[PDB]
């Protein structure tokens, strides 16, 4: 209707979809919530990384938290989220529960209780291990025995450390890694637009704005005009809603294999 | 005693009903047309306009079923990936022991227990849970006789000036044996190896 | 004043609770009075890394938990030409030029009803014999 | 004769000497030109929100 | 009603507590190896 009395007064007697379509959008924004705190709040403390760093050998700083940015972001996030990038009529966007730096310090948690603690603080309390012992328990575990690891120390130490430099710079030069994220916010995006644009079709009356049918014309057609409108309208806004209703399933799906990995493969070994 | 533990059914039976109170209550519509009965349009004027009231009310109505007829579509979609998680749920942590981390309870999983429920199920899950840690001293081989030693199952650790072997999960400390270790190099190349017998 | 807009009726504090009524932006309020704060993510603590020291267990305690899950919704019917025309021929008649679209709801209902019996099939039937304690 | 609502600011966009007013996409207005002061304004809807 | 029926499920409930309990006997009893 766009502040139109008539407009409103027709629309009256359409019945209650209103009540329906803010019901559905309202469930899908609950939902984004619920996705996005099950997969990441898998622990119950903020576990903390000690001052003095020396896991054997390996390196760890391109993924530890930066405390000198503000962000609290590590080198590969900071890559990360400067690779992707992106109330006005009637329509409005909700911010999100979690801020960026809750996720940061979720993230953080996880990173150093498996660190200093192994396996052990997803069944229970944190057990204190050594980085070197716990490497080769986790050898054990995969049929070869404990003895390698331990003469082989340096060796696998620097291949670890090659093999981290490598993802970085292949993350940082190379473009087009990050098809899935981009690719969903276009769609949000390109959806949220084609909708706006819509408002400037005709759909078979002899304007598309209001004020020139009310103003052109004496109240017996104008209503089957206004009535036209309205209708066109209104189906589009229902398209919209369905696509979204489709949509949010499938992301709810890639949620929650996400979790089952967060929680299968980080706090422990599969 | 604590109600509100069953959340999801509720939810379920909510929202069932409440679809099916909004179909049965937008048959009180006009739809643009001059009643919302069709009996009272039939008995108060004549066929060929009768036609277009009763054309305004059969669009409305149709355009009302449509929409929930997906709606349920949907709903019925998002029900069978749940029942599918179940039925794997039942089938890994009732008829056997699970070993993927968290899949069914948090700690180490010993067995489940199946439940009935009016529209689902409910499972009870029972878990191992260690407690009462200690701290002790540790190293990752022995040399002995110019000889490294490493443990069988378990870990080396010292209670400030003996040498124990004990499994991982379970303080149990035991005398270093030839039985328990097993021999391989000497000790040059192994970072922290310490000095007994 | 919020990052997700302004409030009034609650009071600020500068402590950390856990959440009660999610509000958004990193906030929310709960009942003391109404107050409102930013959400704690749990307790805080550092665990004794060091490259010679280990922690072993020496109890243990058995736990029991719950998880619901359900499996199924009621089986519903619907008529179209009792629905929209309620025993009236010249509706019926009217109706008839649409076509079907009564022959595909129906359709797409009983598909949902025996989707419903096969979800609970199976997920109880694992088993060919009915033993007994 | 461009009508609408919205509250009018001062605005530093550069119309080129024959413009009249401007648009962002989606065909809004977003800049006009007053025709007696010769000066580019700028238009933000009115505040709105549940 | 005007057309709306719900239809009973195929499984009572009694049917369904029956399987529970033959899975829970058959677990107590045997362990795994029933599977
Ligand atoms: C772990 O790896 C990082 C690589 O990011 C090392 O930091 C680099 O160290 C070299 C040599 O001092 C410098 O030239 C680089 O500028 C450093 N990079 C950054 C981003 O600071 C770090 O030294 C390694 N850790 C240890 C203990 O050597
Ligand atoms: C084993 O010994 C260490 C060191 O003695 C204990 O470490 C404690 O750690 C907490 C948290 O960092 C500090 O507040 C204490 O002061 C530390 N104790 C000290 C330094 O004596 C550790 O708690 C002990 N127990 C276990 C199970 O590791
Ligand atoms: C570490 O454990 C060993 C063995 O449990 C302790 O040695 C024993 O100590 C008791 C206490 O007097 C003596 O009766 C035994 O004869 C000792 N065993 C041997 C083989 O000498 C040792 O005291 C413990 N150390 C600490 C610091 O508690
Ligand atoms: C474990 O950590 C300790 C302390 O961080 C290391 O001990 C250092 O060893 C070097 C080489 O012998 C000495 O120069 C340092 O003075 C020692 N530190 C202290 C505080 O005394 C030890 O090397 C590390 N590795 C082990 C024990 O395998
Ligand atoms: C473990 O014992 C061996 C021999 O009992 C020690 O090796 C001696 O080390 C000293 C000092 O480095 C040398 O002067 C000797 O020549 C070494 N002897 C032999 C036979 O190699 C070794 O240092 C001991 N380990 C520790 C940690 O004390
Ligand atoms: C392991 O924990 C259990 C319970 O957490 C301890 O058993 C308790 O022991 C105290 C004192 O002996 C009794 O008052 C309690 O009644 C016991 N609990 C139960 C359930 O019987 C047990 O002692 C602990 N193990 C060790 C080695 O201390
Ligand atoms: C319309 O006429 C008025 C009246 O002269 C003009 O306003 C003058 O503009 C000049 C240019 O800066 C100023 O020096 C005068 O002080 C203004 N006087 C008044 C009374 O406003 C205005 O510019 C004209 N607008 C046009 C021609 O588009
Ligand atoms: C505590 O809260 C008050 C008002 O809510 C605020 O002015 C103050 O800056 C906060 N912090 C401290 C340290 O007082």
């Amino acid at each position: 209707c766009g502040d139109s009395t008539e407009c409103s007064n027709l629309l009256l007697q359409y019945g209650s979809f209103c009540t329906q379509l803010n019901r559905a959008l309202t469930g899908i924004a609950v939902e984004q919530d619920k996705n996005t705190q099950e997969v990441f709040a898998q622990v119950k403390q903020i576990y903390k990384t000690p001052p003095i760093k020396d896991f054997g050998g390996f390196n760890f700083s391109q993924i530890l938290p930066d405390p000198s940015k503000p962000s609290k972001r590590s080198f590969i996030e900071d890559l990360l989220f400067n690779k992707v990038t992106l109330k006005f009529n009637g329509l409005t966007v909700l911010p999100p529960l979690l801020t960026d730096e809750m996720i940061a310090q979720y993230t953080s948690a996880l990173l150093a209780g498996t660190i200093t603690s192994g396996w052990t603080f997803g069944a229970g309390a944190a057990l204190q291990i050594p980085f070197a012992m716990q490497m080769a328990y986790r050898f054990n575990g995969i049929g070869v025995t404990q003895n390698v690891l331990y003469e082989n120390q340096k060796l696998i130490a620097n291949q670890f450390n090659s093999a981290i430099g490598k993802i970085q710079d292949s993350l940082s030069s190379t473009a087009s890694a990050l098809g899935k994220l981009q690719n969903v916010v276009n769609q949000n995006a390109q959806a949220l637009n084609t909708l706006v644009k819509q408002l400037s079709s005709n759909f078979g009356a002899i304007s598309s704005v209001l004020n020139d049918i009310l103003s052109r014309l004496d109240p017996p057609e104008a209503e089957v005009q206004i009535d036209r409108l309205i209708t066109g309208r209104l189906q589009s806004l229902q398209t919209y809603v369905t696509q979204q209703l489709i949509r949010a399933a499938e992301i709810r799906a890639s949620a929650n294999l996400a979790a089952t990995k967060m929680s299968e493969c980080v706090l422990g070994q599969s | 005693s604590t109600a509100s533990a069953l959340g999801k059914l509720q939810n379920v039976v909510n929202q069932n009903a409440q679809a099916l109170n909004t179909l049965v209550k937008q048959l009180s519509s006009n739809f643009g047309a001059i009643s919302s009965v069709l009996n009272d349009i039939l008995s108060r004027l004549d066929p060929p306009e009768a036609e277009v009231q009763i054309d305004r009310l059969i669009t409305g109505r149709l355009q009302s079923l449509q929409t929930y007829v997906t709606q349920q579509l949907i709903r019925a979609a998002e029900i069978r990936a749940s029942a599918n998680l179940a039925a794997t749920k039942m089938s890994e942590c009732v008829l056997g022991q699970s070993k993927r981390v968290d899949f069914c309870g948090k700690g180490y999983h010993l067995m489940s227990f199946p439940q009935s429920a009016p529209h689902g199920v409910v499972f009870l899950h029972v878990t191992y849970v260690p407690a009462q840690e200690k701290n002790f001293t540790t190293a990752p081989a022995i040399c002995h006789d110019g000889k490294a030693h490493f443990p069988r199952e378990g870990v080396f650790v010292s209670n400030g000036t003996h040498w124990f072997v004990t499994q991982r999960n379970f303080y149990e400390p035991q005398i270093i044996t030839t039985d328990n270790t097993f021999v391989s190099g000497n000790c040059d190349v192994v970072i922290g190896i310490v000095n007994n017998t | 004043q919020t990052r997700a807009g302004c409030l009034i009726g609650a009071e600020h504090v500068n402590n950390s609770y856990e959440c009660d009524i999610p509000i958004g932006a990193g906030i929310c309020a709960s009942y003391q009075s109404i107050i409102a704060y930013t959400m704690s993510l749990g307790a805080e603590n550092s665990v004794a890394y060091s490259n010679n020291s280990i922690a072993i267990p020496t109890n243990f305690t058995i736990s029991v938990t719950t998880e619901i899950l359900p499996v199924s919704m009621t089986k519903t019917s619907v008529d179209c030409t009792m629905y929209i025309c309620g025993d009236s021929t010249e509706c019926s008649n009217l109706l008839l030029q649409y076509g079907s679209f009564c022959t595909q709801l129906n359709r797409a209902l009983t598909g949902i009803a025996v989707e419903q019996d096969k979800n609970t099939q199976e997920v109880f039937a694992q088993v060919k014999q009915i033993y007994k304690t | 004769g461009l009508t609408g609502t919205g509250v009018l600011t001062e605005s530093n966009k550069k119309f080129l000497p024959f413009q009249q007013f401007g648009r962002d996409i989606a065909d809004t207005t977003d800049a006009v030109r007053d025709p007696q002061t010769l000066e580019i304004l700028d238009i933000t809807p009115c505040s709105f929100g549940g």
